[PDB]
Order: C-alpha cells, then sequence, then structure tokens
RNA sequence: AGGACACUGUUAUAGUUAACUAUGAGAAAUCUUUAAUUCUAUGGAAUUAUAUAAAUUAAAUUUAUAUAAUGAAUCUAUUGUAUAACUAGUGGGCACAUGAUUGUAAGAAUGAUGUGCAAAAAGGGAUGAACCUUAUGAAACAUUAAAUAUUCUAAAUAGUAGAUAUUAUACCAUAAAUAUGAUGAAUACAUGUAUUAUUGUAUAAAAUGGAAGAAGAUUACUACUUUUAUGAGAUGUUUCUAA
C-alpha cells in the first residue's frame, strides 16, 4: 500500500467465480467509430494496455482509431475544477454504452411524423417522454369485492 | 355529487382525483443546515421565515 | 516541535464550492492532441482539392 | 364543562371507522378492501395508526396505499351508568404485556378515558403506547372484580368528608364558617 | 498477579484471534466441557434446562472452569453420577493485551510511557451477546427441582445478570415436544446414538428401504 | 453492515460399516453470497442530395471533410453569463453530534462527514467561548418561539392519583453486584403459594461553617391530558437615514 501503479487492488482486479480464462471472439469482432459512447471495464487477463484503476467504469467518447489503440476523452476532478483527460486503451477493455437507444429511436420516429405532416396542413404532434402527476381516478365494484375486518391481536411468546 | 350518486345505484365506488396544487409554509429557521437541505430551500424561494408559496404536485 | 497535529482534510469541500465548479469545455473533435498522423495528412489533401 | 375543570364527558379521543385499499396497477386492477375501527383524536392521527397495522399482518407499504373514507361514530347517550370490560396490550420497558380491566362509565368513549387515568399511576407510560383490542358492555354475572360488584348493588348511601372552602377571597374574619 | 475483572468487561468491535499473525499465546486452564453420563441415548433424559444471558460482556476463561465444577458437584450429591448430562457451549477465542510498565527504564531498549505502546498477550475470554445460551443439563422426570438449584450456584460466578428457565425442547436435539410426537406417530424418525435424524422422501427409492431398518 | 461454514485458518462430544450421519461454538489480514447509501453518463440534433483525397478495400468499397435545406422536444430555480490584469493576510487551531484505532483509564493521543467558536448581537440553561430558540441602521405599537407561573420575579397555590426517604438538574457536575417489603395490578394452582409489570428501603466512610440557585415545601415532590396568561436586533403595521 505504497504509492505505485497498481496499489490496493484485491477485489477490483480479481476475475469472478467460475469465469476464469481468456476472452472470446465476440469482443474482437466489434468496431468503433468517431463520436460513439464507450464505457471502460478492465479484463484482468491481459497485461498490455491496462489503464489506471481510477477509470474503471466511466464513460467517454471516441475520437481517434489507431492500429492498436482507441482514444477516449473523459473528465477528472482536480482540486478545484473539472479537467480533460485522454487515454489510449485496447479493444478488450471496452463496452458499447447503451442508454441512447431509447433516445435515438425517438429521434427516428419523430422525424417520420414531421414528414407525413408536410403533405397535410396540420400541426405536428411530437413524441416526448411522459410525466407523472397526481393520482388519477378509478372505479371499484362492490359486487364481488367484500371488505375484510382487521383488528389487533393479543401477544404470544415464541416459546 | 351527481356522478357519485349514479355510481352508487350500481354499487360502484368512484374515488375521485387528487388536488392540483399544494401550499408550503416555512416555520423553523434554517441557520445551521446540511448542504443538500440548504439547496432545496433555495429552489422553493423560502429564504425568509413565516412565508408561503404555491407548488404543483408531481412525482418529483 | 511540540509534536503538533500532522494534518487534516476538513473544509476542503467547503473551499471548493465557493465559486462553483467550472467544467472545462472540450472543443471540436479531431483537434485534441494525439490524432493519427496518417489520418491527418489525407484530411489536409482532401481540403485543398475541394477549394 | 360547567362544574368540572376538565371535560370528562367528551374526552379528546374519539371513534373512527376506517377503510383503505391499494392503488390500482396493470398487473392487479381492483384489489382487496379492508375495514377497522381505531380510536384517536383526528382522522389524520387515525390514518397513521391504521396504516402501521396493515404493515404487520400483510406486506403492504403505506406509500402505495390510498385512503377510501373515514367517518366518525357518535352515540345517543341516555345517562344510565353501565359496566365495561377492556382488554388491551401495552408496551413497557422490558417488552409487551397483555392485561384486562373492568370499569364503570356512561359510554365507551368515556370508559376509555378512565383507563388512561389508572394507567398513569400503575403503568406510567404515554397514551400512544396502549393498543386497545375491544370494548364490550358487560351484563350481570360476568363481573370478575369485587370493585364493580360492590357498587352495582342497589340503594347506596355514604356521606362525604367536607374539606373545601366556599369563598375565593384573600382573607375573611375569624368565626366565618366555610361549609 | 492477575488484574481485576473490571479492566476487561466490555466488547470491542473487532476480534483478535490466534493465527500466524499472533503466535506466542499461553495455554488454557479449562479442559472438560462435557460432564456426567454423556453416553446415554435419546430416550434416557427427556427434559432440558437452559441458562439464557441478558448482557453484552466478556466472560474470562478461568471463570468458566469454576462455574462448571460448582454445578457438577451439587448434582452428584443429590441426583447421582448417572442421572444427568452437563455441557458448556462457548469456547474462548479472543486474546487480551497488556502494556506492562516496568521500573528500570530510561535507557537503551527500555522506553517509558506511551512510546511503542502495542500490547503483549496475556489470556483468553469468550464474547457473549444478548439472548444466548451458556450452559445446559438434561435429566429425567425426577430431578427437575434439583437442576434449577444447581444452575443457581453457577450464576454467581459470572458478572452481569443471568436467568435460568425450563426449555420446551426434547433433549439435546433441535426439536420441540409437539413436533417430536407427531413424527414418532408416523415413523419418520431415525435412531442415531445421541439424538435423532429425520427421514424424508428425497433419495432414490432403493436407499429409502435401506434406511428403514434403523427406524427406532 | 447483515449472512454462511461451501474454499483458507479454528473447536466439544456421541454413533454406523479410514469413510458417512448428528447436536454445539467462530474469524482486522476467509467468501458459494450481498442491502440502505455514495458516485459516473444520456434526456436534441439527425436525415437527405451533391462534391474532394495522394488514406482503405476484391470492389462506389468503406473511413473522413465540405456546401444547401430541414428544429426546440422533463420538473423546479436563476436576468445575466464568460474572460483577462494587479495585489494583501494566513500555513501553533479548538468544541458539539454520528461512527472508529492505541491505551486499564483520562478535560489523553491520532484519522473520517456536518455545523460552529475563533471573527456572532439579544432571550433562556442561577453563574460558563462552543448547549437550546434566532440574521443583522435609529425608534413606537401588537403576535409568538426557547423557557416558566407559592415568594424573591412579569404571569391560574387553575385537575385526577401515588410517593415517608430532609425526596426535586437534557449536555451537567456518579453509583453497582446482592438481600427483602407494598398494591382494592395481571396469569397459573390450591383465603393463601408461584411467576410478570410498577415502586420503596438497606448496601452508601473524611478533613474551615453549607448548598434542590435560596427561603422553605408532604397539594411548591413524581407520573399522564386539556385551557389561560407572561415572555427575544424573531415575525407583522407606521415615520426617518444610507449606491
Ligand atoms: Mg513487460
Ligand atoms: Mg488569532
Ligand atoms: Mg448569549
Ligand atoms: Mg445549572
Ligand atoms: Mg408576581
Ligand atoms: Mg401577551
Ligand atoms: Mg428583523
Ligand atoms: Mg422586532
Amino acid at each position: 500500500s505504497a504509492g505505485g501503479y497498481r496499489r490496493k487492488t484485491r477485489q477490483l482486479l480479481k476475475q469472478p467465480f467460475r469465469k476464469h480464462g481468456t476472452p472470446g471472439l465476440s469482443v474482437y469482432l466489434a468496431t468503433y467509430r468517431i463520436g460513439d459512447y464507450v464505457t471502460i471495464s478492465i479484463n484482468p487477463s491481459i497485461h498490455k494496455g491496462m489503464p489506471f484503476k481510477y477509470y474503471h467504469g466511466r464513460t467517454g467518447r471516441v475520437f481517434t482509431v489507431n492500429p492498436k489503440s482507441v482514444g477516449v476523452v473523459l473528465h477528472k476532478k482536480v482540486n478545484g475544477r473539472l479537467s480533460v483527460k485522454t487515454i489510449f486503451v485496447r479493444v478488450e477493455h471496452l463496452k458499447k454504452y447503451k442508454g441512447r437507444d431509447a433516445f435515438l429511436e425517438r429521434v427516428n420516429k419523430n422525424n417520420e411524423i414531421l414528414k407525413e405532416a408536410r403533405e397535410k396542413g396540420i400541426k405536428l404532434e411530437y413524441i416526448r417522454q411522459k410525466e407523472e402527476g397526481p393520482r388519477e381516478e378509478f372505479i371499484l365494484n362492490l359486487d364481488e369485492n367484500k371488505p375484510v375486518k382487521v383488528g389487533y391481536e393479543p401477544f404470544i411468546k415464541v416459546y | 355529487e351527481k356522478t357519485k350518486s349514479d355510481y352508487k345505484s350500481k354499487n360502484m365506488l368512484y374515488i375521485p382525483k387528487e388536488p392540483n396544487f399544494l401550499v408550503v409554509v416555512k416555520i423553523k429557521s434554517s441557520i445551521g443546515a446540511a448542504p443538500r437541505q440548504r439547496s432545496i430551500l433555495k429552489l422553493l424561494r423560502l429564504n425568509k421565515t413565516n412565508s408561503a408559496v404555491l407548488v404543483k404536485n408531481n412525482k418529483s | 516541535m511540540a509534536k503538533k497535529k500532522n494534518g487534516t482534510l476538513a473544509n476542503k469541500n467547503y473551499k471548493d464550492h465557493r465559486n462553483g465548479i467550472k467544467r472545462q469545455k472540450i472543443g471540436k473533435l479531431l483537434e485534441l492532441p494525439g490524432v493519427n498522423q496518417k489520418f491527418l495528412r489525407n484530411m489536409k489533401y482532401a481540403r485543398e482539392g475541394l477549394k | 364543562m360547567d362544574f368540572a375543570k376538565r371535560n370528562y364527558t367528551v374526552p379528546p379521543f374519539k371513534e373512527y371507522k376506517l377503510s383503505a385499499c391499494l392503488t390500482p396497477t396493470s398487473k392487479n386492477p381492483q384489489p382487496q378492501i379492508y375495514e377497522s375501527t381505531i380510536y384517536a383524536q383526528n382522522h389524520v392521527f387515525a390514518r397513521s395508526k391504521f396504516f402501521k397495522l396493515l404493515n404487520d399482518k400483510y406486506k403492504l407499504k403505506p406509500s402505495k396505499l390510498v385512503l377510501l373514507g373515514a367517518e366518525e361514530i357518535k352515540e345517543q347517550v341516555t345517562g344510565e351508568v353501565k359496566n365495561y370490560g377492556i382488554s388491551f396490550v401495552f408496551r413497557c420497558k422490558k417488552g409487551l404485556q397483555n392485561s384486562y380491566r373492568e370499569f364503570r362509565a356512561i359510554s365507551r368513549v368515556s370508559a376509555l378515558d378512565f383507563l388512561f387515568r389508572e394507567a398513569a399511576i400503575r403503568i406510567r407510560c404515554k397514551r400512544n403506547d396502549i393498543f386497545v383490542i375491544d370494548i364490550k358492555e358487560l351484563e350481570d354475572e360476568e363481573i370478575k372484580t369485587g370493585k364493580v360488584a360492590e357498587f352495582n348493588q342497589p340503594d347506596l348511601k355514604f356521606p362525604v368528608f367536607g374539606k373545601y372552602a366556599n369563598t375565593r377571597d384573600l382573607y375573611v374574619p375569624v368565626n366565618t364558617n366555610l361549609s | 498477579a492477575r488484574r481485576p475483572g473490571r479492566c476487561y468487561r466490555y466488547l470491542s468491535k473487532k476480534a483478535y484471534h490466534k493465527s500466524r499473525f499472533c503466535k506466542s499465546v499461553p495455554d488454557l486452564k479449562i479442559k472438560i466441557w462435557d460432564s456426567g453420563r454423556r453416553k446415554a441415548e435419546v430416550l434416557d433424559f427427556p427434559i432440558c434446562i437452559n441458562l439464557i444471558s441478558h448482557a453484552r460482556e466478556n466472560i474470562s476463561e478461568q471463570a468458566l472452569d469454576a462455574a462448571r465444577i460448582a454445578a457438577h458437584h451439587y448434582m452428584v450429591k443429590t441426583a447421582g453420577r448417572d442421572n444427568f448430562h452437563l455441557r458448556v457451549n462457548v469456547y474462548p477465542f479472543h486474546v487480551l493485551r497488556i502494556n506492562k510498565m516496568l521500573s528500570c527504564a530510561g535507557a537503551d531498549r527500555l522506553q517509558t510511557g506511551m512510546r511503542q505502546s502495542f500490547g503483549k498477550p496475556e489470556g483468553r475470554v469468550a464474547r457473549i451477546f444478548f439472548d444466548q445460551i451458556v450452559m445446559s443439563i438434561r435429566t429425567k422426570k425426577g430431578n427437575e427441582a434439583a437442576a434449577m438449584e444447581a444452575l443457581r450456584r453457577s450464576r454467581h460466578k459470572f458478572p452481569g445478570k443471568y436467568e435460568v428457565q425450563v426449555s420446551s425442547k426434547f433433549g439435546f436435539t433441535g426439536l420441540y415436544t409437539e413436533e417430536f410426537n407427531k413424527l414418532r406417530e408416523e415413523g419418520c424418525l431415525l435412531a442415531n446414538g445421541n439424538t435423532v435424524a429425520v427421514l424424508k422422501q428425497k433419495g432414490p427409492i432403493s436407499q429409502y428401504m435401506k434406511k428403514l431398518e434403523k427406524q427406532l
């Protein structure tokens, strides 16, 4: 626990139970382009291209693609401000960030509603995410629903 | 009352809707407070004691 | 010394949020240091024949 | 409250009949309804006591519940004194206990408050710590305590020891009789 | 000499065991944990009496020895050497420490005061939480009155507050008496030496018939 | 944290033909497992048509760059936001609440999160740097908070009941193992024997004449409710001064 490159890693760089071994082919078949969104997860079975332990699990953006490295931009919290960092990692340490898929589907579907309303004279009725407000009203039936009486009950010791 | 009585004859309950707004009153002074409860009191415009506002009720 | 106090970390968080916390804006992409040199030379040649 | 110094005929605690159910969803629309009677001071205090009881017998969180309707029950009092027997569970320092008492009052709202006066000495606990199971009117030949059986016998006469002054003044002359 | 017992009475948050990090530990004094006639089977002694605790404390290893001799010497005098089975539950794992300020100091390799103040081991204790059983006897239907007296004498050796009472289980198995009698009516009980074993319908069928001749 | 004895380290005894089956005890440097919390990211740009290359492919085939057009999409708050230049003081800190390490222990030593005193007024804790109400120019009138209502001392000796001991303080200015009494209290059994709850006394020893703040109090002590009144640069109404 002195100040080194790999300090205090006992449960962060341990491979989980019944999952040892070299990774598979579905990692290597993926591609990355400039402007995507990528999270970082260390696979502790290769020793060429590991980043520092601080960046384990933070999402960034991809700006360059090299023959052996990918470039990711991030944000670190140095004493006062929020700065800008760049790192080069290998392909076996990344993962495609989901979470824009429900957003990018909403872009493609709203773009279709705008197109069909050009042929008509109506105003646009876009798709936006729902809101939750006060509790709405409902209707209960007392034909098949019977109330159950609830009351207190005397205390009984466990033995 | 008329929609409640017409559902009464068919043994229906008809619980109505909630109110649309609330009334918020500040009572205790806020000199020594935690940083989060200081931030929420700023967003409700409640810097002065014995003051009231109006707020829409949502899930948030 | 008098074996004084070594050092604490109290009100480090209070001194930070006095003037807020500024977020340094990443500029336009393909301008940060470290772009592939082979990729940049072809980008330069493609712009000259354009204009 | 003309002769007395506190309201002993209408105590602060009242009787409320409550009912509630769960908010409807997609997996389960139209759920089960429940009903009970809790004794409290307003319907808001009685809402909080009843929703905690529904947390223990069933796994129903109070954040998902909805209050249906709560009304108050009053009794047309005639004025004859009756006998009552209350069974309840109280919380103390060491744990929970359950007991039984017998009283004598005009109505069951009033007979509850005679329990709080006795519990202030024998038990020494706050009034929110007693949970009342049931109040019933007792007929004859079920009285298990000699105190109720001594006062139930007819034609009682006993005098009173006089110890109270009849003037609210600072000083009176000597030989004026405070009868 | 040994320190008073008020110096080591309340629990620390973390335990400190004997392992490769702490080697030089002295030996124990208590050696016998089960006394009486321990060879008797399930059907000999059907009534069990416990001692349940009421405090969060440290019970020293030397105190557990003297409490066992007190309860054993009384039951011999009244019930006999073959009418009870006595046992202790806990085992001392925790280790204590002493700073041990000396006289000759102020020189090389003998410093004073709070300089270099990690302790050296002295003895062992057991760690006891709320609502825990410490000791137990099983007897017959006759000696129920004697063991409430013999467990009373052992209580005054411990610090704190303790309570003796009659349990509702059948001997040293983990079975209530109501649950014991329904199983013996069906015949889903197996006769192991000290206690019983429950027979179920989980294995293959041919092994179920193999288990059945050790019924009772 | 909780959980478990299945891996690593540890421990008491009985059985069946070294192996299996039971009832017990465990872990700052053990894990088949695993919450409350803490933190990171998205919630507007995307598509079409045309062109450029000395990159890239078996290939108009991809990866990139232009120009044209097509837009305001989660709740609340903020009228500004952003950028430069010059320069002082400080680097011995302490306390409260929550949770820890060493130590037999300390108004002891050393870390973690929040708020204070330092540098902060008035009112209350008899008196006190840090406890409880509480934001700030000069005054007058009404309403409360914290705390109190026999008298000193402004304000009802305004109610039900118990305590016999010179009883009665949130931080706060000490009391234990143990032995026995009493209730028109409760449950089991035969007017009494067992437990449970509440409560009294003994255990209880110091240096000038003494401290519930004091006189004194048994209805000025203790336990539980509802009304009335007194009481702060607090909060309302009016007059006046400061860019
Ligand atoms: Mg190498
Ligand atoms: Mg100074
Ligand atoms: Mg002051
Ligand atoms: Mg004082
Ligand atoms: Mg006066
Ligand atoms: Mg007034
Ligand atoms: Mg003011
Ligand atoms: Mg004022």
